[PDB]
RNA sequence: UUAAUUGGAUUCAACGCCGGGAACCUCACCGGGGGCGACGGCAGGAUGAAGGCCAGGCUGAAGGUCUUGCCGGACGCGCCGAG
RNA sequence: AGCGGGGUGGAGCAGCCUGGUAGCUCGUCGGGCUCAUAACCCGAAGAUCGUCGGUUCAAAUCCGGCCCCCGCUACCA
């Protein structure tokens, strides 16, 4: 279970004010639409562009470690910057790896939810572009 | 705007002897006439009178692409050998003095590929 | 023209390793470094980009196999043409 | 490219070369239709083997085969070797 | 977010400032040389200048509005 990358999918805020820090680090709020965000994981576009590993979470002053489902927190984020590297109001994709996915449909097939397989089917359908694996799935 | 070939209507044209229809046709057509029909040409000719007198009512299929196409053929519709297998050909007036074979093709239209290894100097 | 029979699978070549190694990525979404028989590789010259028959070696069915068949033009045209395998599996 | 576009020859020492100027034949290729087994033996066979035909269908056209019954008298691929 | 810089064949650079032919090297296709390949020689294709407008006898050159790219600084949840 340590080994494998939980799936996540997030929509940045198109509110300014979430934004606190432009670069070194990119300080902005965050909501989830699904999956789980976990520190140390590698966030991807559409097109794939490496924004960065997200260095640190935060909901408030204080320290945070993980956030699930229904829960807002200001991501301290390093190798991303507003305009060229991310846009408000732009969604955002967790990296997956496909062992990581074969290990998830067949190995840990009992802790799946709701929103942990509609994330990984919609990142596969969205990944479905060079790879045929994520085509078939 | 009906049919005419040298001045003549269609059943004027029905109403000759093969002499009087020999000198209208061109040379080649006028010297393979007078100087008399294959055995071949003969029986396909014969079968094509008798489905004009009202009998055979079965397609008519032959192998003979010399055939000269006669007035007394307008009408009908021929199954000609193409080497492999037989094509309809309908018989229309402006067909006089035709060889049968031009209306049924030997060989297939040529759709060009992408030159392969060797089409050039340098692929060799 | 023959068919995989049991655990054998397409392949499609990626790059030669030299000394009869081959690179090939087979049907399963998996890179498996294999070897070409001998009994072939001296009769049938085999170029990167090509359909092939490869089945994995007993032990450790994961990374390495043995290559059996070359697949030419016309029967890879024909097995596109019928759907047994798609365009993009070829393409990549 | 095609139903087939028959094959040989690839530096000098292959490419108006195979005496290769192919309508048929040549011809080896493609579509279709017919024919053929010395000599041994098995079935069978003068109560007639094998073989041939006026007419008419089938057919590109054909006693090739079928329909319709006439002609001929001693060998026999329906079976096995062999040629 | 503010300031500064730049967009030209498939690639990387001239051609500005001084308006009036769009060049340079590599790359692709074809032919040469060699028993053959590379190297070398010849010929040809390929951008009408990031878009839009203004100016001018005439604009890639002068000017302005947009699209994209790069650099510097402010910016602590
Ligand atoms: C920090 O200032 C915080 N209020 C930003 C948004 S948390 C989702
Ligand atoms: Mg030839
Ligand atoms: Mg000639
Ligand atoms: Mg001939
Ligand atoms: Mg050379």
């Amino acid at each position: 279970l340590s080994k494998v990358t939980f799936p996540g999918v997030i929509r940045l805020y198109p509110d300014e004010r979430y934004v606190f820090r432009r670069s070194n680090p990119a300080i902005v709020g965050i909501e989830v639409i699904e999956g789980r965000i976990k520190p140390g994981v590698t966030l991807i576009k559409q097109n794939g562009q490496k924004v960065g590993v997200i260095r640190s979470i935060k909901s408030r002053d204080e320290f945070l470690q993980e956030a699930k489902k229904g829960q807002a927190v200001a991501i301290a984020i390093e190798g991303a910057i507003v305009g060229r590297h991310i846009h408000p109001g732009e969604t955002l994709y967790v990296d997956l790896s496909r062992d990581d996915a074969i290990t998830l449909l067949k190995h840990l097939r009992d802790t799946l939810e709701d929103t942990d397989i509609k994330a990984l089917k919609m990142i596969a359908k969205v990944k479905a572009k060079e790879d045929p694996f994520w085509r078939a799935i | 705007k009906e049919f005419r070939y040298r001045g003549y209507t269609l059943e004027q044209l029905m109403n000759m002897s093969l002499e009087e229809l020999a000198k209208l046709l061109p040379a080649r057509q006028r010297r393979s006439l007078k100087r008399g029909l294959t055995p071949e040409q003969k029986k396909l000719l014969r079968k094509i009178r008798l489905a004009k007198k009202g009998k055979y009512n079965k397609p008519i299929r032959t192998h003979c692409r010399d055939m000269i196409v006669l007035p007394e053929m307008v009408g009908l519709t021929i199954y000609v050998h193409n080497g492999k297998e037989f094509v309809p050909v309908e018989i229309k007036p402006e067909m006089i003095g035709h060889y049968l074979g031009e209306f049924a093709p030997t060989r297939k239209r040529v759709q060009h590929g992408a030159p392969g290894i060797g089409a050039t100097r340098s692929s060799m | 023209v023959p068919l995989p029979e049991g655990n054998q699978l397409f392949g499609v070549v990626e790059q030669a390793l030299g000394a009869g190694w081959m690179d090939v990525r087979c049907e399963d979404g998996k890179i498996r470094r294999c070897r070409i028989p001998g009994k072939l590789r001296r009769r049938v010259w085999i170029r990167v980009g090509d359909l092939v028959i490869v089945q994995p070696w007993p032990v450790q069915s994961d990374k390495r196999g043995d290559i059996v068949y070359r697949y030419t033009q016309t029967q890879v045209d024909w097995l596109l043409r019928k759907g047994k395998i798609t365009q993009e599996f070829l393409t990549g």
